[PDB]
């Protein structure tokens, strides 16, 4: 019962490790974003640059994109 | 034509394309969200159906 | 319509009439309502009941 | 020629309007305001202004949570008696001093734009207040409530 | 070690030994939830994706987020200060968050954190029954939705007709197991848009939030009138 | 914080130096903590007063 | 008592019971309010069931303010003396924690047991 | 006396009446989908779709006094809508306590309980008194003999109100009565070869109908005194009247009126006495009295139109040609239709839009043109009757009387 | 099964039956010399155990009571001298795992009446366990309740309870376990 003690206070010390490790990290998104417009053109056309503003730095990651 | 009319007609007809990472949904219309009752889940009109069609009872 | 069989409980409260068709027709004789008991594919021939009367004998062409 | 029953606090408003009573309950849509639609419809004709004190604050807060027959409603029955004019609730559970005496109450379904307006303006022209003031009163008045409510 | 802004102020990225996001402080000094606090002379607490709902909006890309630094918000779901906390830090001191709710077990750290910023402001009644709470206050410019309720949609829809003026902002976290388990999270979202807008609220956008929630979604909208 | 704490912890509470120390290296933990100067385990005497 | 949240009818409550009791027979279980903390703290607890039977529930109600921090379904059954037969031993028992095994034979019947619970949440 | 159409791919699975004694009629019913639709009876339109807040309804069943309405929904949920707040405004009350298995069939006690059939073969009992400390929660659970080689679905159930009981139908066929206060069978019947899907009973409930995909329809009695104070059910008789199925079954009874009316996949419907079921005569309606055509001619050209769902079809005489069709698949739904004299154009008319099609004989074929006219494909049309070869005269579904191609002043009625 | 005696309630005639646990919660009770389903009573659970009660009604008339038992522990009684209808359905208060259920202190099945007026009513009601528990109820004033509470409820054996017999006197229990 106390080598269980030792190898569960080690554990304890990982876990908690592990959650204040991962409370201060950034994970990047992954959600499918969805955007809803009219009638058939707007969703015929490229979204242009309605919220990417740039098409070769802040379109593709969304952690923090830009208005110039 | 024959061999892809159905694609043609699917492709023109149905809306939310990809935008690389996003996809553009079409807003429906007050038009047919207040003349008809939406349109019954086939899964579970088939599953009704199916099961008063089962085997066990012999149908003919 | 013809009867070839009838037959009474020891309370009197319900009859059975047995048909020429093959019917069976339990009556509760206190108000005349008809209860209809379709096996037989010929004649019913006898009928009896239990002392209870809540099993009812029958028998027919058929022999059973 | 109708009035309308705003609240903010103990404070309380019969506000009147600047239309026909008939006008106030049945149209409704040509206000649109950004200010002037609202200051000129609108009329500052009671207002039962209270204080900072909490035994009033929670005393109308506890008849604004419950149906409204205050004693602050009851004055503003006393100071609307003309000719039994018609009232604009806000709640249509204060029925009873919607129509306890003498007063043709109606609240439905443009009312609630007509409060739309009114909350929406309330600070620019009703009182002689200022927006602090409104948000700090409300607060006063919330955490009041709050502590009543939830027991310490 | 440098913080660049983000794309609604009072929101800021601090990047260097770690590249994470952040808020400002209105809280003079302290921390409420033991959140990271940098400073860079100039106090700020971390946001968490996983702690919090907004922020993980935030973190997947919304970008006409009507929660910004100069309106008053309505908060109907946050039972505690880690959401609003940061809500109050992004609005400043100009406006006012109203943050109702009604089980009144965590609404003790809700008032305990309310007294510390005079930003935030307490409501501690259903979100069902806004009459009880019209003599409170009124026309808020964004209305956010954390209820876990099954009557999302018309908890916010009457919140939204009694308190939010025209063309304002409407976010609304729909957490999917909560209306219908069993049946995937793009026919629940679809559902509940198509409910969404069937008030006068345009639908704008939704995400799902995949990394930080299981099956969860943020729809934006317009109030149309 | 307390209150959701098992009766375990409330036994040693006070003894965290002594407790992580007899269980990093494999040793006995002590059994009184911020308990010992109750009145209950001044009237008790010898190993009851662990009990 | 009113204020035990969810608490199970005559079958779910039937059904828990049995999964205690062959939790208890694989040696699967925490029985008692402390040692079901202690593995709420862990984090190695399947799930909580507690009893709406004891006269002071609020030595109970705590361990659902850690429960809805970790996520993990709780639930009440209504009498601690059947939780006690439940989890085989002679005393009544307040609370008790299935503990979490992926080698486990009783595995599919806990995973049913859990979402019969997760549905009332 | 009407006809309320649906559109493409919609169904109807239950449908409930409601009137508050001096307030109108008002009509529910669900689909296949996850929202109620209420019906206002003057247009023939929906007036409300409200949105059940959990899954796919399989059930509907209104309260006694009919202030609250229950949805019974695929994933184990049972709903409660607030009906009393006036025609076409319905609220969510509460979700009662949930479950794994769909309730496949609802009923109320009165305002108090709300029983419900699932397809795990079990018989629930809900709570639905507000104001007491168990609102909400299921009080019983009850499981029906399950079938050996299949699983077992309950199908229908009824409280009967002058005993005590819950009449249920199943998927083996078996009939059971439950005493409701302690929960439990008095009596099951083994009745049906399959499954039972709509069971019914008259007002003093001396008898209960059952019927189901075996299509025979069951009559359980409980007439006599000794039955009345034994409470024993007989099974008394059995009809074979329909066809394929049966999916419906209701009965009304009044001092000029007692029948049982029924109807299944074979499109007909069936009226029996209530009273006097196995002796009395039964009549099989026709699976369609047009009273609403879908077929006209006109005499030049020899030629006739006709629509189902939303295609019409013309052809001509001769033998018989099929000229011409419109599978106009831009609509959902279709209505009344009228050709030209001349054989000109056609009218299609639906209550939210109409449409006019130039039409020209080019042989064994037709040519058929949209002629775009936005006043005619805004307004809602119920019948175009053409007093010209150009002029046709519109009635609307909110009473408006046009003629186009402008208003007839119309009196008003008392009401 | 288990056999009992049961009353015409018309003639004052008794015959035996006999009482078979069946599958779902089914007692199917019959005629012990010609073999006919007489009734049926259906429990709601998975039906464990049951026993038979007796009580006088005046000279020469008694009435039998079906006592069975669900495993979770709740009890249902049904009067069987008339339709086997119930008339009492109370709970069991603790038990999980209930294994036997036995009356005692009167004419039981296994202390049989030879005349019948010598046919008495049982005071004791023992629900044994599988945890090795046995409640004991007093039904001298436990058949009103319907949440009765257990005039004591034994420990002393560990494992399941298989047997639970009442002495003719009613004045011992034996617990036993197999």
């Amino acid at each position: 019962t106390q080598d269980s003690n030792y190898v569960r206070t080690l554990r304890q010390i990982e876990l908690k490790k592990l959650e204040k490790g991962a409370k201060q990290l950034m994970f990047k998104s992954s959600g499918n974003h969805t955007i809803f417009v009219d009638s058939r053109e707007k969703m015929n056309e490229f979204t242009p640059e309605k919220f990417f503003n740039t098409t070769s730095e802040m379109v593709n990651r969304s952690e923090n994109r830009l208005t110039k | 034509i024959k061999t892809k009319k159905r694609k043609t007609l699917k492709n023109l007809r149905k809306d939310s394309v990809k935008r690389g990472k996003f996809r553009v949904q079409l807003l429906s219309t007050t038009q047919d969200s207040k003349t008809l009752p939406p349109k019954k889940e086939s899964s579970i009109i088939r599953s009704k159906d199916r099961w008063l069609n089962r085997k066990a009872l012999n149908k003919g | 319509r013809y009867v070839s069989s009838m037959a009474i409980d020891n309370m009197g409260q319900q009859l059975a009439v047995g048909f020429a068709s093959g019917v069976i027709s339990i009556v509760s004789l206190a108000d005349l309502q008809i209860r209809l008991l379709k096996w037989h594919i010929d004649s019913v021939l006898s009928l009896s009941f239990s002392h209870d009367g809540s099993y009812l004998l029958s028998g027919g062409w058929e022999k059973v | 020629y109708v009035l309308t029953e705003t609240s903010a606090g103990y404070a309380l408003l019969k506000a009147s309007d600047k239309k026909i009573y008939k006008s106030s309950s049945l149209i409704q849509d040509l206000d649109s305001s950004d200010k002037v639609l609202k200051e000129f419809k609108i009329a500052a004709f009671s207002k039962f202004n209270s204080a900072a004190n909490a035994l009033e604050e929670a005393n109308s807060i506890i008849e604004g949570k419950v149906s409204s027959q205050l004693e602050k409603l009851l004055e503003e029955i006393k100071k609307d008696k003309k000719s039994t004019l018609i009232v604009s609730e806000t709640k249509l559970a204060n029925a009873i001093n919607k129509l306890g005496l003498n007063f043709n109450v109606v609240s439905d379904a443009v009312t609630l734009d007509i409060y739309r307006a009114i909350k929406e303006y309330l600070p620019e022209l009703l009182p002689g207040m200022s927006d602090n003031d409104l948000s700090k009163m409300s607060l006063g008045l919330a955490h009041s409530i709050g502590r009543h409510k939830l027991k310490f | 070690v440098v913080i660049e802004p983000h794309r609604h102020a009072g929101v800021y990225i601090a990047r260097g030994k770690e590249d994470l996001l952040v808020t400002k402080n209105m809280a003079p000094g302290e921390s409420v939830y033991g959140e990271k606090r940098i400073s860079v002379k100039v106090e700020y607490r971390v946001w968490n994706p996983f702690r919090s709902k907004l922020a993980a909006g935030i973190m997947g890309g919304l970008d006409e987020l009507f929660i910004a630094p100069g309106k008053k918000v309505l908060y109907l779901g946050a039972a505690s200060g880690t959401s609003v906390s940061h809500v109050s830090d992004v609005v400043g001191p100009e406006g006012v968050v109203y943050a109702v709710e009604f089980s009144h077990r965590p609404g003790r750290e809700l008032i305990s954190m309310a007294k510390k910023r005079p930003n935030i402001i307490p409501i501690i009644e259903d979100a069902r029954h806004p009459q009880k709470y019209r003599m409170l206050i009124g026309m808020v410019d964004c209305v956010f939705a954390d209820v876990a309720q099954p009557d999302q949609a018309r908890i916010i829809a009457l919140n939204s007709h009694m308190f939010l003026k025209d063309q304002g902002g409407v976010v609304i976290s729909i957490k999917a197991n909560c209306i219908d388990s069993t049946v995937d999270a793009e026919t629940v979202f679809a559902r509940e848009v198509q409910k969404l807008r069937e008030e006068r609220i345009k639908p704008l956008e939704q995400l799902t939030l995949e990394p930080y929630e299981r099956d969860h979604c943020i729809v934006v909208g317009r109030y149309m009138r | 914080s307390l209150a959701k704490s098992p009766a375990s912890t409330i036994q040693i509470l006070g003894a965290e130096k002594a407790l992580f120390r007899a269980l990093k290296t494999k040793h006995d933990t002590p059994k009184y903590g911020l308990l010992y100067h109750a009145s209950l385990v001044g009237q008790a005497t010898g190993k009851n007063k662990g009990k | 008592n009113p204020k035990a949240f969810p608490l199970a009818d005559a079958a779910l409550t039937q059904q828990i019971l049995d999964v205690v009791q062959q939790a208890a027979n694989l040696r699967q279980l925490k029985k008692g309010a402390n040692e079901a903390t202690k593995t709420l703290n862990r984090g190695i607890s399947e799930f909580i069931i507690m009893a709406a039977d004891c006269e002071p529930i609020e030595i109970l109600l705590h361990l659902p303010l850690l429960c809805e921090d970790k996520n993990v379904p709780y639930v009440f059954v209504p009498s601690r003396v059947a939780l006690g037969r439940a989890c085989g031993v002679s005393r009544p028992v307040i609370a008790a924690s299935i503990t979490t095994n992926d080698a486990s034979a009783i595995k599919t019947q806990i995973y049913a047991v859990k979402d019969k619970i997760e549905t009332l949440l | 006396e009407m006809v309320i159409e649906g559109g493409k791919d919609r169904s109807i699975e239950g449908l409930c009446w409601s009137n508050v004694n001096g307030e109108s009629l008002r009509l529910f019913s669900i689909g296949g989908s996850t929202v109620v639709t209420e019906w206002d009876l003057a247009t023939g339109l929906p007036l409300r779709n409200y949105d059940c807040n959990s899954g796919v309804i399989w059930s509907i069943s209104i309260n006694d006094s009919q202030d609250k309405l229950s949805v019974g929904c695929d994933n184990g949920t049972v709903v409660l809508i607030d009906i009393s707040g006036g025609p076409g405004v319905l609220e969510h009350d509460t979700i009662l306590m949930r479950q794994e298995a769909r309730v496949l069939t609802l009923a109320w006690k009165k305002d108090d309980f709300v029983i419900g059939g699932c397809s795990d073969g079990r018989i629930r009992i809900w709570s639905a008194q507000k104001n007491d400390e168990n609102m909400g929660r299921l009080l019983h659970t009850m499981k029906v003999d399950k079938a050996k080689k299949e699983s077992t679905l309950v199908w229908s159930v009824i409280y009967l109100p002058r005993t005590d009981q819950i009449a249920s139908g199943d998927s083996t066929g078996s009939i059971k009565f439950w005493d409701f206060q302690f929960a439990t069978l008095n009596q099951s019947f083994k009745a049906h070869d399959a499954d039972v899907l709509c069971l019914t009973t008259d007002t003093d409930n001396n008898y209960v109908f059952s019927a189901g995909v075996d299509r025979k329809i069951f009559q359980f009695s409980q007439n006599t005194n000794k039955s009345q104070k034994n409470n024993r059910w007989v099974n008394s008789s059995n009809r074979l009247l329909h066809g394929n199925d049966i999916r419906a079954i209701c009965a009304y009874q009044s001092k000029g009126a007692d029948f049982l009316v029924s109807g299944g996949v074979e499109k007909t419907l069936v009226i029996n006495s209530l009273t006097s079921f196995s002796n009395g005569n039964y009549r099989k309606m026709p699976t369609v009295e047009p009273y609403s055509k879908n077929v006209l001619v006109n005499k030049e050209q020899r030629l006739v139109v006709s629509w189902s769902e939303s295609t019409v079809k013309i052809w001509t005489m001769g033998n018989y040609k099929l000229v011409c069709k419109l599978t106009l698949k831009d609509d959902q739904n279709i209505s009344t239709c009228s050709l030209s004299p001349d054989g000109q154009v056609l009218v299609v008319g639906r209550p939210s839009t109409t449409k006019v099609f130039h039409l020209q004989p080019v042989g064994n074929k037709l040519k058929v043109t949209k002629l775009d006219n936005d006043l005619l494909l805004r307004t809602s049309t119920k019948l175009v009757k053409f007093i010209d070869n150009s002029k046709i005269v519109i009635c609307s579904c909110e009473d408006d009387v046009f003629i186009v191609d402008q208003e007839v002043e119309l009196l008003e009625v008392t009401s | 099964f288990k056999v009992a005696h049961l009353q015409n309630s018309q003639t004052n005639s008794v015959h035996g039956i006999v009482l078979l646990q069946g599958n779902n919660g089914w007692i199917n009770i019959l005629h012990s010399t010609s073999g006919l389903w007489l009734m049926g009573c259906k429990i709601e659970g998975v039906i464990t155990d049951f026993c038979i009660d007796y009580q006088p009604i005046s000279r020469g008339k008694f009435r039998t009571i079906l006592i069975a038992v669900n495993a979770y522990g709740e009890v249902w009684e049904f009067d069987l001298n008339k339709n086997g209808h119930v008339i009492r359905r109370w709970k069991d208060q603790g038990g999980v795992g209930i294994t036997k259920i036995q009356v005692g202190g009167g004419t039981t099945t296994t202390c049989p009446a030879l005349q019948i007026s010598k046919i008495k009513q049982n005071r004791w009601l023992a629900v044994g366990s599988e945890s090795g528990f046995v409640n004991l109820y007093d039904r001298n004033n436990a058949m009103t309740s319907s949440t009765p509470t257990p005039v004591a409820a034994l420990d002393q054996l560990t494992t399941t309870i298989s047997n639970l017999q009442f002495s003719p006197d009613g004045q011992i229990l034996c617990m036993a376990s197999r």
